[PDB]
């Protein structure tokens, strides 16, 4: 009976219930209409996806950045890195790649029609062995045992994005600040040149290609001085990949602080 | 504190009391000791309060304290985050700085709102005399007035302000000006013989700071400094309890409401955050966000701006105000206690009536001579006009041809000035008419004669006859006259004529007027040749058996506008009271003329006279009016004062002292009434300070009244009170409209945060953008609602009830928060989800997505299409959500200001473009939205993105729904006034 009698409380409550029910119904109708208009295969816009981001494995983050430190002589220092690399490559084992098909086009894999089972588009097979020497076989340590660690660089997939077909997009990893007496960082890449083959592009979306797997590039570093804190930046050299965004550091390029101990 | 009772004591008792001498005075050593003891003979000005201390209070309050707490949370969060090495939340520091700036700017606006630049206390120094002649050790020597102490034998002469309350011992034709006490400039005799019990009305007590007009008088000093009457008045006026203004009360009330809701929301959802798994620092940031969303940042400032605009409109009519809070009180006022002399009248004796031809003629008394005139085409009238022109010694100041006649300066008696101005107004040049009728004998007003007589040679040289003309008391001329100008002829006197004359005299006296007789005789050239020197002392004139011309009465008349102003104030439901120091008969006459007493209303004595029944048996409930003088009121107890106030709606207090004026004001206030006091004098100043709002006349006003007042009528136009009432009510209605508009957008700023905490969607709105809504896009439209017209007849409405009627009540708050704010929230969230989904983030994926969305270590989060997003790209998408929510609020606020123009009337009926300021504010709001969205650099500056246009168009249906539903609500309120709809959904 605070301000008004009980009957009036019931009436004002019923009015507010009706008001909020009607407004919630209007909101549900708006969202229903919006999802009716939304296209199930291609996003309406890609205003924030103009250039793809780049990530690396194993991802160990330090002080606002990718900090990877291990001591070669102690195995437990790099056991986590090896285990996570294996866990990441289990998804590229050929058992998991069964859904995708083999390709040798070496050119853009344009598809306009749904020829795969239940109205889908083909994806191409990328297996673990294609990494060869960093593929977890026959060395399970990925070279972290011998001081030549194997780093897998992956590109963020964007629908209907073409990275330019003058040549396959390539990885070039180097020291961010080259020491004057230091030799430039030599890295062996797997596949040759560390290139993403053009038949993996374009990506058509999770609905069109439910079994799509991104191509990988394994960068085996060979010129890392021991007991020295070095910073290495990996960039993607594609025509339509730009790495000049100071606000986003992972757009087209990835940097990580590495310290291999002895 | 001592009361004066020395006026009754004799010379011997005074000598024994003050150890003084009636002729020698005080000894110098004793005088110095008494000076050391009692201090000087000067008023002590209260220090007051410092400027900066009052400013410090402004930086406190409900909203102020909430913003201090919110900035404290922000600074603590930033410091803790930085101490761990993270520096990404520089936004927290910027938020802290902006909140502090908001607090300080709000404090400056609040200080400017209540600021008075008047010193007030410094008024009581221009009334204080500087020099004072004092008799010590039997020597008359001059000293400064500050040095006087009680017991000093002071001599004063005409033209010199009295230096203290003085027990007059010797007097030779002394007359004083007791205006600072009674409001009357009528000269009062001073003589040693006591005439009254009360020390105020006696003739043997001069007062500190009263201008001694003429003559010389001697006296002992009984009171010095603040112990004097003027000292008591100054202490009551300068030092009175500070009273909160009604608009300030309303502001503090609605601040309480907002603070309560903010604390409630913040604490409830802090508890929710703690239960559902948030850290203490995170829940603190949430509480900060909820407080910032709930607090109105620009509201108090826009209130000040609206008050400034109302003050500008008022001052455009010469109605200057002294603090912006005063701009509203009159609209809320339900009682107007009003001074009489100078306030309701022009304080100038003028001719009121003329009695001749057996007829009472009313002459026009307005200062601009815009009123009805009397008939001037009678032979008796022409003879009378000549006579009243001729019996006059006063003259104007030469060179005042341009200055109007009533305002023109004269030297003489008050009666003489009135008669001269009346003759100048009736004729061309009274100076000319009196010079062309040369004067040969002049007998001024004498105590023994009891009249004024003069002998004049007729202007026409063909008639060498000499016209005797006389002026005096009606009854005193009746016995000195034998014929009478009746209908233009000389008629002998009969008992019927004496009865008529007596009836006329009694009628004119009972209208509170001084009546003067007029008569004339023509002297033939037979007995009096042209070269007959008319000696005064010889008395060769018959000096009797003359011919009565006609009776004239004078009164201080109301100003021309005042009757209309009082009638309008009474129509607006305002009770009008006259508190005055003038005599009861004059006060009742003026009340009847002005309209304070209606026509037909009568007093207990009026009913008793009509019924020829004694006063005791006259039932009080039948008397609509009541005249109470100072004596009766003084012994009247507070319960009896309240009973009288209830019993009689038309009240006149007469012969009252300034303390009694204050007692009356505080009695009206204790009855839950907002009281205005209108005065112009020093005796009005305590009441002007006690009143909710004090209004002072500009020209006629004195410095004490002007310093105590809150509002001044520069042009002396009393009808500006009506304009002030209208503007106060209008600004109250428009203030609540503007407040409702401002409050509405608080909910669309709060709901994203509650949804963020609860559903863990990515952040829809930011604190910076919330501040942008409050400080930029909300300011102009809300202020522009101060220019709305009145919808109904406000001046016919009755005053609001200060307990019941409020600025922000529960209906206003509920409508704004839980209906319009709810719609605007729904609009914002529709736009948010649309923008998210068009960019690949379907509504189901957003739910629970906050932890992965805000992970710096998750640089390949997938959207609903399988696309992988970095943290930077997700942040820029979040900024797009910010802008889309901000634009939704801006458009819904356009619709909301379109519906806030009226509370009971249709937009189609009142018109959309009547208010140009509103449409310009709408254009401004859209322009700033566009500039913030599309200026280069904004994504990095203020987290505003260039959004696509369909996202502008999305909330327009919700804007339209707001408009339509509000219009339908108003339609229902209009159609069914006695309905549950009107009772619950009107605000
Ligand atoms: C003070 C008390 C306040 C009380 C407020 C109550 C608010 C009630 C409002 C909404 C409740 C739920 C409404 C949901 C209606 C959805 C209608 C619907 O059936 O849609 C279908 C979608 C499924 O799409 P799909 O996967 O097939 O599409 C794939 C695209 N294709 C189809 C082409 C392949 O289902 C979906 O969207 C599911 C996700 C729905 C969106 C979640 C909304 C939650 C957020 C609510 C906040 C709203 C504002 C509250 C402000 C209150 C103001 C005071
Ligand atoms: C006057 C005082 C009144 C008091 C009345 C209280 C009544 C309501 C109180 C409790 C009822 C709800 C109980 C909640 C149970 C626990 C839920 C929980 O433990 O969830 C866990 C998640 C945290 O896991 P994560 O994945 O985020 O961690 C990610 C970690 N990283 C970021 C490092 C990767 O919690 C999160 O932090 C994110 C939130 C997700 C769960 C939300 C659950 C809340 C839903 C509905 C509550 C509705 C209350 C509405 C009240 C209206 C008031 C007008
Ligand atoms: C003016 C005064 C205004 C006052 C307004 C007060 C507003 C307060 C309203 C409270 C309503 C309570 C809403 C409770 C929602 C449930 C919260 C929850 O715990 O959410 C469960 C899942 C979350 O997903 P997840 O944890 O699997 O993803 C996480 C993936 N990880 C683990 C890797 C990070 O959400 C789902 O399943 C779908 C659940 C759908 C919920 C729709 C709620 C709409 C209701 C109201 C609007
Ligand atoms: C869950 C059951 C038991 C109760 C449901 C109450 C719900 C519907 C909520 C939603 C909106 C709320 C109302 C919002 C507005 C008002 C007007 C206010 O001046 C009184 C409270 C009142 C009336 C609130 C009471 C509680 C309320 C009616
Ligand atoms: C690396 O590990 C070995 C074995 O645990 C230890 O002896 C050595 O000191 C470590 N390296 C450094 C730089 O400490
Ligand atoms: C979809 O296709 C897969 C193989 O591509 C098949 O195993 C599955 O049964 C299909 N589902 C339907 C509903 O046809
Ligand atoms: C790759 O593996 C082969 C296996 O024989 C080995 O000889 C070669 O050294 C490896 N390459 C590097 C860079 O270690
Ligand atoms: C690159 O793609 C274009 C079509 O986009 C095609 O015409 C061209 O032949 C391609 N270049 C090569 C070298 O295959
Ligand atoms: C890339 O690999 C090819 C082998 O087909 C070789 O000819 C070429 O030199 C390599 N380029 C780089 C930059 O390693
Ligand atoms: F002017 Al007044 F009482 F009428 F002081
Ligand atoms: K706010
Ligand atoms: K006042
Ligand atoms: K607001
Ligand atoms: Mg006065």
């Amino acid at each position: 009976m605070l301000g008004r009698t009980l009957s009036r409380w019931v009436w004002i409550s019923l009015y507010y219930v009706a008001f909020y029910v009607v407004m919630s119904g209007i909101f549900a109708l708006c969202i229903y209409v919006l999802m009716r208009t939304i296209d199930p295969y291609t996003p309406d816009y890609q205003d924030q996806l103009k250039s793809p981001g780049v990530t690396l494995r194993p991802d160990v983050y330090g002080e606002k950045g990718l900090d990877i430190s291990y001591n070669v002589s102690d195995s437990t220092t790099w056991a986590g890195l090896a285990h996570t690399l294996h866990r990441f490559l289990a998804g590229y084992s050929p058992a998991a790649q069964e859904g995708s098909i083999n390709c040798t086009s070496e050119k853009y894999f344009f598809q306009e029609s749904f020829l795969a089972p239940n109205h889908t588009k083909f994806s191409c097979k990328f297996t673990a062995d294609m990494l060869q020497n960093c593929s977890g076989r026959p060395d399970p340590t990925f070279g972290f045992a011998e001081g030549k660690p194997c780093f897998i660089i992956k590109m963020n997939r964007i629908v209907k994005f073409l990275p330019g077909n003058s040549t396959a997009p390539r990885v070039d990893c180097a020291f961010l600040d080259q020491p004057r007496d230091g030799p430039p960082l030599q890295v062996e890449y797997f596949p040759a040149n560390g290139t993403y083959s053009l038949h993996y592009f374009p990506y058509y979306g999770k609905k069109a290609q439910p079994h799509y797997s991104n191509p990988l590039v394994a960068a085996k570093l060979l010129n890392v001085p021991r007991n020295r804190d070095v910073v290495i930046v990996c960039k993607i050299l594609a025509e339509h990949v730009s790495f000049d965004n100071p606000h986003d550091p992972y757009e087209g390029k990835v940097e990580f602080k590495l310290k291999i101990q002895k | 504190a001592m009361e004066i009772n020395d006026h009754q004591l004799s010379v011997a008792e005074l000598e024994q009391k003050y150890q003084t001498s009636a002729t020698k005075g005080l000894s110098a050593s004793l005088a110095a000791e008494l000076l050391l003891r009692d201090g000087p003979n000067a008023l002590r000005p209260p220090r007051g309060t410092p400027e900066y201390v009052k400013f410090a209070r402004q930086l406190a309050g409900g909203l102020q304290c909430l913003m201090w707490v919110a900035a404290a949370i922000c600074l603590i969060a930033f410091a803790i985050q930085a101490s761990e090495g993270d520096l990404t939340t520089d936004d927290n520091l910027y938020l802290a700085l902006a909140l502090i700036a908001v607090v300080v700017v709000t404090g400056c606006f609040g200080y400017y709102q209540e600021f008075k630049s008047t010193n007030i206390i410094a008024s009581f120094k221009n009334l204080v005399p500087q020099q004072a002649t004092v008799i010590r050790d039997g020597d008359k020597f001059q000293i400064n007035a500050d040095q006087l102490v009680v017991g000093d034998l002071v001599e004063m002469k005409g033209g010199d302000r009295v230096p203290a309350d003085i027990r007059i011992l010797q007097a030779q034709g002394c007359k004083v000006d007791n205006s600072s006490l009674t409001g009357e400039s009528e000269p009062q005799t001073r003589s040693p013989e006591c005439t009254h019990e009360s020390p105020l009305e006696t003739r043997n007590i001069a007062f500190f700071s009263t201008m001694c007009l003429e003559g010389t008088a001697q006296g002992l000093v009984v009171n010095t400094g603040d112990r004097t009457i003027i000292g008591r008045i100054a202490s009551l006026a300068s030092g009175v309890e500070n009273e909160k203004t009604p608009i300030a009360i309303e502001i503090e009330h609605f601040v309480d409401i907002i603070a309560g809701l903010a604390i409630l929301f913040g604490a409830t959802f802090f508890i929710v955050a703690m239960c559902i798994g948030y850290t203490f620092l995170r829940a603190m940031v949430f509480f900060m966000a909820i407080v910032v969303a709930n607090v109105p940042e620009g509201l108090l400032a826009t209130v000040t701006v609206c008050l400034s605009l109302t003050a500008k409109r008022l001052a455009s009519k010469n109605c200057v105000v002294k603090n912006l809070e005063a701009v509203e009180t009159l609209g809320s006022t339900s009682v107007i206690c009003s001074d009489k002399t100078g306030t309701l009248t022009q304080n100038r004796m003028t001719v009121s009536h003329l009695w001749f031809d057996n007829h009472i003629h009313s002459a026009d008394t307005t200062e601009d001579q815009s009123g009805q005139t009397f008939d001037q085409s009678s032979e008796t009238w022409r003879a009378l006009c000549r006579v009243l022109t001729l019996c006059n010694r006063a003259a104007f100041k030469s060179g005042q041809d341009a200055v109007p006649v009533p305002k023109r300066i004269v030297i003489g008696d008050a009666s003489e000035t009135a008669l001269l101005k009346f003759s100048e107004l009736t004729l061309g040049n009274a100076m000319g008419y009196r010079e062309r009728f040369p004067k040969v004998c002049e007998i001024p007003f004498n105590s023994t004669n009891k009249f004024q007589l003069s002998i004049h040679t007729l202007e026409d040289p063909r008639d060498p006859r000499h016209v005797l003309v006389m002026k005096g008391a009606p009854e005193r001329v009746l016995e000195r006259c034998s014929s009478i100008l009746i209908k233009g002829q000389e008629l002998p006197l009969d008992e019927q004529w004496r009865e008529a004359f007596q009836t006329a005299y009694l009628s004119l006296g009972g209208l509170g007027e001084r009546v003067l007789g007029f008569c004339q005789l023509y002297l033939s050239e037979k007995d009096y040749p042209p070269g007959y020197a008319f000696d005064v002392e010889a008395m060769n004139f018959p000096t009797s058996g003359l011919c009565f011309a006609g009776l004239v009465s004078m009164i201080d008349p109301p100003r021309a506008t005042v009757p209309d102003a009082v009638l309008k104030c009474r129509t607006a439901g305002i009770r009008v009271i006259m508190v005055t120091g003038d005599h009861p008969i004059t006060a009742k006459a003026i009340a009847a003329s002005v309209g304070i007493i209606s026509e037909g209303s009568e007093t207990v004595e009026d009913i008793a006279a009509r019924l020829r029944v004694p006063v005791d048996q006259v039932n009080r409930k039948d008397a609509r009016a009541c005249v109470i003088n100072g004596m009766q009121l003084k012994d009247m107890d507070p319960s009896e004062l309240v009973e009288a106030l209830r019993t009689h709606p038309e009240m006149v207090f007469a012969r009252t002292s300034p303390q009694q004026k204050l007692v009356i004001v505080e009695s009206c206030q204790r009855l839950g009434a907002i009281v205005a006091v209108t005065g112009d004098g020093v005796n009005d100043s305590p009441a002007l300070k006690k009143a909710d709002i004090g209004v002072a006349m500009g020209i006629a006003g004195s410095d004490a009244a002007k310093n105590a007042a809150d509002m001044i009528l520069l042009d002396d136009n009393f009808a500006s009170i009506v304009t002030g009432v209208e503007q106060g009510r209008l600004i109250f209605d428009n203030l609540k409209k503007s407040i409702a508009y401002t409050l509405t957008s608080n909910i669309p700023e709060l709901t994203p945060w509650l949804i963020y905490i609860t559903v863990s969607v990515p952040l829809p709105l930011g604190c910076i953008t919330i501040l942008f809504i409050d400080l930029c896009t909300d300011i102009f439209p809300s202020v522009s609602l101060a220019y709305e017209k009145a919808e109904s007849d406000i001046m016919h409405l009755r005053p609001r009830n200060p307990k019941r009627d409020r600025l922000v009540n529960e209906p206003l708050a509920a409508y704004s928060y839980f209906q319009i704010g709810a719609i605007q929230s729904f609009a914002g969230f529709t736009d948010y989800f649309t923008a998210m989904a068009q960019e690949g983030w379907f509504p189901l994926l957003c739910v629970g997505l906050r932890p992965q969305w805000e992970n710096h270590h998750l640089q390949d989060l997938q959207d609903s299409y399988g696309q992988e997003w970095t943290f930077g790209q997700r942040l820029y998408q979040q900024y797009t959500c910010y802008t889309v929510f901000f634009i939704s609020i801006v458009m819904c606020q356009i619709a909301d200001v379109l519906i806030r123009k009226t509370r009971r009337l249709s937009a189609f009926q009142q018109g959309f473009f009547r208010n140009r300021i509103l449409v310009i504010a709408i254009v401004f709001q859209v322009c700033i939205g566009c500039f913030l969205c599309y200026c280069p650099g904004m994504p990095n500056i203020f987290n505003f993105m260039p959004i696509r246009f369909q996202w502008w168009l999305v909330p327009m249906p919700f804007s339209l729904l707001i408009f339509v539903y509000d219009e339908i609500r108003k339609l229902g309120v209009r159609c069914c006034p006695g309905s549950w709809w009107d009772q619950e959904l009107y605000y």
